RNA sequence: CCAGACAGCCAGGAUGUUGGCUUAGAAGCAGCCAUCAUUUAAAGAAAGCGUAAUAGCUCACUGGUCGAGUCGGCCUGCGC
């Protein structure tokens, strides 16, 4: 039972957003937030995301990974939404240098050994935004 | 750096207003309490109740970290303020300036969101004036109050014209109806709806008693009258029969249950003809009873509530001005009747009466 | 079983067959397609 | 496709084997692409893009490019085998990096014949340059 | 299409990524916009089912087995 669902690392106790759906299995809640508040060695506020195995012996294995690279062109761009008409009107503008920079800083977890790759994904990620390099 | 100042006096003033209107503490327990709920798991084993919790949390959540925003720019644009002033820092003091717009901006459409509710807010409205059983004092009175409001509409930059207005023979007018056309006009008059009450030293009567009179605003938004669609031929049930050849045509529409015969004529078209006109004047007939009968009712509730009705107080004797639903008051009854309502206007969107 | 004069495939599934002279197609995807040339 | 993009895929075959004529197998009896990703993750992190596995084995795909070069996969070719072509060094570790999928469940489906680089038998060789 | 075709049969159908918004939730699958990159056997920001949304079940696609034809368009005669 491996799904991810999780919230910023800011907010801990996630009872409105997933609650329950974090909490079918007979793991427990507080067990699931001391887990991921267990946060604190890097930053706070932004999605942290995490794999959870869930064994019989709700003894659950859990692996975290990076931010996701939509909300670090959030943060690279300093604007909150730019997906609504972006052919009609070009809502932003990302440098390839800061693109390379989120490539590099994301070329830890992210799945590719060619850098300049993971780079131009990440713009295709971007032009999926409607920000336009 | 002093129109700096007094818009972040401003910004707090209004803030603290809002949250008093709002109620933020109570609608911050609610969506404390619809998240508990929320984490309870039944609540989406129940599908619509789940729905209703939907809608309420986003709501109220909306508005929670909307003020908790504000609290936290007002805070924090007053701190870097202190700074740019000693400082002098000019592109930090053009980001406060950015900042506190955007953060003023983002209120404005808060407020903006809770005075403008309404779904006929943004239409134009026909607004009337019509003075009491009193005579040709309350004929003055809302002749004046006429001229109070063609000022009010001016100032706000709404475009306006008399439709019709009924004046009294003596002085003043009797009764005026006036279209406001405009963006939000709807929603920016739709409060004054009601009754307000002179009292002034008479000079119509000959011993300068003084009179009490009153006069009624009543505003409603210009609905878009739709066109009368056609009846369709399953809806229909179309008879012939012998006439007192088979000529005699009758068309019952089933839905509603009403028939139409015509037997006059030979020809069974011309029959059929006559009582689809027939058909039509009648649906047209009960369309128009059926808006008449929801107006009456809204009727038994406005009349229900009654005494409610009587809004607006002007004490010219004693020089006071009252609004008796949010209670406010001042003392400038010659800017109130220029038409400087805006305050009490504000007042009353923001209270939601 | 819907009985239509113009039958034809209307998913994926769906499978003409001819049987007694007559066109019917069938589902085994959903029983709904199920229908008939008449 | 067509005949003409199957002779560049041959003429590739042959040119893959020609410059690097390392070579070693696997098998996707029951396998998962994310235990491929962690392959050609760790290949590229090795070396280039150049990681082919080349899973062409019919009986005149790659027997029929065999005859150029490395004649004994003839027998090899018809049944479930990829073959994987390489540069780096004389009997590099890529072998063994199969064994321990093998290991980590590819269910002993490629049985490790080993492409007889060194015309050795299908059992290990752990004797390997370092 | 004997550089093995069509249909069966054994396998995969991934990574950034849950692409964002607006929603209430939006995860290929409610709507809008863009419709890339990597691994490349191949995987569409997804064709369908499905979830409260996830989940899950397929498909396109491509690998393996088999070993002679395959597939659907046009003209036209007689028929249903
Ligand atoms: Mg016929
Ligand atoms: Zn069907």
């Amino acid at each position: 039972a491996y799904v991810k669902l999780q919230v910023a690392a800011g907010m801990a106790n996630p009872s409105p957003p997933v609650g329950p759906a974090l909490g079918q299995q007979g793991v427990n809640i507080m067990e699931f937030c001391k887990a991921f508040n267990a946060t604190d060695s890097i930053e706070k506020g932004l999605p942290i995301p995490v794999v959870i195995t869930v064994y019989a012996d709700r003894s659950f294995t859990f692996v975290t990974k990076t931010p996701p690279a939509a909300v670090l062109l959030k943060k690279a761009a300093g604007i909150k939404s730019g997906s609504g008409k972006p052919n009609k009107d070009k809502v932003g503008k990302i440098s390839r240098a800061q693109l390379q920079e989120i490539a590099q800083t994301k070329a830890a977890d992210m799945t590719g050994a060619d850098i300049e790759a993971m780079t131009r994904s990440i713009e295709g990620t971007a032009r999926s935004m409607g920000l336009v390099v | 750096i002093n129109p700096v100042n007094n818009r972040i006096q401003d910004l707090t003033e209004r803030s603290d207003v809002l949250r008093g209107y709002l109620d933020y503490d109570a609608k911050k327990e609610r969506l404390e309490e619809v998240n508990a709920e929320l984490e309870q798991p039944d609540v989406w084993n129940e599908p619509e109740r789940a729905q209703a919790l939907g809608k309420e949390r986003s709501s109220l959540e909306a508005v929670v970290d909307t003020l908790d925003q504000m609290k936290q720019g007002l805070e924090d644009v007053s701190g870097l303020l202190e700074l740019a002033v000693e400082a002098d820092d000019e592109e930090t003091f053009n980001e406060a300036v950015a900042e506190l717009d955007a953060l003023e901006e983002k209120l404005a459409q808060l407020e903006f969101r809770r005075m403008f509710s309404g779904e006929y807010d943004s239409a134009d409205c026909y607004l009337d004036i019509q003075a009491g059983s009193g005579g040709t004092e309350a004929q003055d009175w809302a002749s004046m109050l006429e001229r109070m409001y063609l000022r009010w509409a001016e100032s706000r930059g709404f475009k306006t014209e008399i439709i019709e207005e009924s004046e009294g023979e003596v002085a003043g007018i009797k009764s005026v109806t006036i279209k406001i056309s405009g963006d939000y006009a709807y929603g920016w008059l739709r409060t004054e709806t009601g009754v307000h009450r002179l009292v002034r030293k008479s000079p119509f009567d000959s011993g300068g008693r003084r009179h009490t009179s009153f006069s009624s605003a009543f505003v409603y938004p210009e609905v878009d009258d739709d066109i009368d669609i056609e009846i369709n031929p399953a809806d229909l049930r179309i008879d012939v029969y012998r006439t007192s050849t088979e000529s005699a045509v009758r068309i019952t529409h089933i839905p509603t249950g009403i028939v139409t015969q015509c037997q006059n004529d030979r020809s069974q078209h011309k029959n059929k003809d006559q009582a689809m006109k027939q058909m039509k004047a009648k649906l047209y007939e009960l369309e128009m009873q059926k808006k008449n009968a929801e107006k009456q009712a809204m009727e038994d509730n406005k009349s229900d509530i009654g005494w409610g009705s009587q809004i607006r107080s002007y004490v010219l004797d004693d020089s006071r001005i009252k609004d008796l639903r949010t209670g406010v008051e001042t003392r400038n009854t010659q800017a109130v009747l220029d038409g400087s309502l805006d305050q009490f206007i504000e007042a009353s969107l923001k209270a939601g009466l | 079983m819907k009985v239509r004069a113009s039958v034809k495939k209307l998913c994926r599934n769906c499978k003409i067959v001819k049987r007694d002279g007559v066109i019917r197609v069938i589902c085994s995807a959903e029983p709904k397609h199920k229908q008939r040339q008449g | 496709a067509l005949n003409l993009q199957d002779k560049q895929a041959i003429v590739a075959e042959v040119s893959e084997v020609a410059k690097g004529a390392l070579s070693a197998v696997v098998a996707d009896s029951r396998g998962v692409t994310v235990d491929k990703m962690t392959e050609l993750r760790k290949a590229g992190r090795e070396a280039g893009v150049y990681m082919r596995v080349v899973r062409n084995t019919l009986l005149r795909r790659a027997v029929e490019g065999t005859p150029f070069e490395c004649l004994k996969d003839a027998f090899v070719g018809p049944t479930l085998i990829a073959y994987s072509m390489e540069h780096p060094g004389a009997a590099a570790r890529l072998f063994k990096e199969f064994a321990k999928a093998n290991a980590k469940f590819e269910v002993k489906a490629a049985a490790f014949e080993g492409e007889l680089i060194p015309a050795s038998q299908i059992d290990r060789l752990a004797t390997l340059p370092t």
